């Protein structure tokens, strides 16, 4: 009957605080050991920090990525253990999970001061931490080549730089062309901002009677961008 | 970054399979392990010497040697494909914890696909504004899980990618892109650029240079 | 109310007296 329970994410501006909550019942808390622990949207879990019992002092230790901005915290009366962020940064953004956390040393192969484990955790809070301004895309024309594709075919695209928020669509010829277009999931850059590209693959023989223009839509910044789309010449 | 796990792994239906998590640390400390699936908590597998906890299957067990921690799966079941992660000491006698960078476990649904890579220079137009991207564009592949390395000339060059993580196509297979972000003259100054894709050890290098 | 890292270095300690003698 363990139940973990974060709260307190939200949208942040790239210099400020947030605190976060963690509820705990169904175990002892008041001597338990507690880890935060966070991952990025689409990437690996990161150790955050952790706050030892009674008989430790109730020390913590904090990875170094956060050393001196993130204080972690409790209450025991209540059940509450807390993470307070100072001065946060695009680096930060991520589902932050609470871990009630076992210690384990083995007496003849352990070294000090042994490993600790998450043995319940709760389903996070979602912190994203991005100084929000619309940015609109700028359109660069990948132009057509013929190494990767198949016999008499070649491929062109658009790549679609720097904007935000999602999302752009992106069509080709308004529409008329439709087949062998490929457009690719976004990347979110480390700068907070987006990028995409769109490849279409055609006949190679058209490429001197057939214009190609990929139509890009960016509706948070009203911006729609028509990028003509020729061979280098 | 002190333990290292592979990127994916994959594993038929009903057979065998062992992730390894890879440090100095794993010379003193042993290594937890926790399964990971999209929009679920982490779920501990595996910890210390021989600790399965109540609730884990049998199938699941850890080892550990020299700078090695191995969780094994025997007879793997659908269930069973996610995320893993290893976790230890990041160092001799720290206080500190950290986690691996996380094992992709595909148990297989579907032959071996290998991916479609394309690589764009930057353009004329990207260049006259002051800045360069090279695109590498990565699909239909399977599994889901692929690394990209990109290349100066011959060095290795990890400052400016931006790569992301693979994702279902609607045929199935999985789509990535990596990005280069590059100055002008960074992009005009050599002799060439390569984008390579590693799956399932086998590697594709397409390489671009300045016209 | 012990101290784990204490603890762990106390039997640590104990280990390498027991392991030369």
């Amino acid at each position: 009957e363990v139940q973990l329970v974060e709260s307190g994410g939200g949208l942040v501006k790239p210099g400020g605080s947030l605190r976060l909550s963690c509820s705990a019942s169904g175990f002892d808390f008041d001597n338990a050991w507690m880890t935060w622990v966070r991952q990025p949207p689409g990437k690996g879990l990161e150790w955050v920090g952790r706050i030892t019992g009674p008989g430790e002092g109730w020390s913590v230790d904090y990875a170094a990525p956060v050393e001196g901005r993130f204080t972690i915290s409790r209450l025991n009366s209540i059940n509450f253990l807390y993470l307070e962020m100072n001065n946060l940064r695009m680096e930060d953004s991520g589902l932050y999970f609470c871990a009630r956390t076992g210690k384990y040393y083995d007496f003849w192969s352990g070294y000090p001061p042994g490993e600790e484990y998450f043995q319940d955790w709760g389903r996070g809070t979602l912190v994203t931490v991005s100084s929000a301004s619309t940015k609109g895309p700028s359109v660069f024309p990948l132009a057509p080549s013929s190494k990767s594709t198949s016999g008499g075919t070649a491929a062109l695209g658009c790549l679609v730089k720097d904007y935000f928020p999602e999302p752009v669509t992106v069509s080709w010829n308004s529409g008329a062309l439709t087949s062998g277009v490929h457009t690719f999931p976004a990347v979110l850059q480390s700068s907070g901002l987006y990028s995409l590209s769109s490849v279409v693959t055609v006949p190679s023989s058209s490429l001197g009677t057939q214009t190609y223009i990929c139509n890009v839509n960016h509706k948070p910044s009203n911006t729609k961008v028509d990028k003509r789309v020729e061979p280098k010449s | 970054y002190e333990l290292t796990q592979e990127t994916g792994v994959s594993v038929a239906l009903g057979r065998t399979v062992t992730i390894t998590c890879r440090g100095d640390s794993l010379r003193s400390h042993y290594a937890s392990w926790y399964q990971k699936k999209p929009g679920q908590a982490p779920i501990l597998l595996f910890y210390g010497k021989n600790n399965r906890p109540s609730g884990v299957p049998d199938r699941f067990s850890g080892s550990a040697s020299g700078n090695r921690a191995s969780l094994t799966i025997s007879g793997a079941q659908a269930e069973d494909d996610a995320e893993y992660y290893c976790s230890s000491r990041d160092k001799s006698g720290s206080r500190l914890s950290v986690f691996g960078g996380g094992t992709k476990l595909t148990v297989l649904s579907q032959p071996k696909a290998a991916p479609s890579v394309t690589l764009f220079p930057p353009s004329s137009e990207e260049l006259q504004a002051n800045k360069a991207t090279l695109v590498c564009l990565i699909s239909d592949f399977y599994p889901g899980a692929v690394t990209v390395a990109w290349k100066a000339d011959s060095s290795p060059v990890k400052a400016g990618v931006e790569t992301t993580t693979p994702s279902k196509q609607s045929n199935n297979k999985y789509a990535a892109s990596s990005y280069l972000s590059l100055t002008p003259e960074q992009w005009k100054s050599h002799r060439s650029y390569s984008c390579q894709v590693t799956h399932e050890g086998s590697t594709v290098e397409k390489t671009v240079a300045p016209t | 109310l012990w101290n784990w890292f204490n603890i762990t270095n106390w039997l640590w300690y104990i280990k390498l007296f027991i392991m030369i003698v």
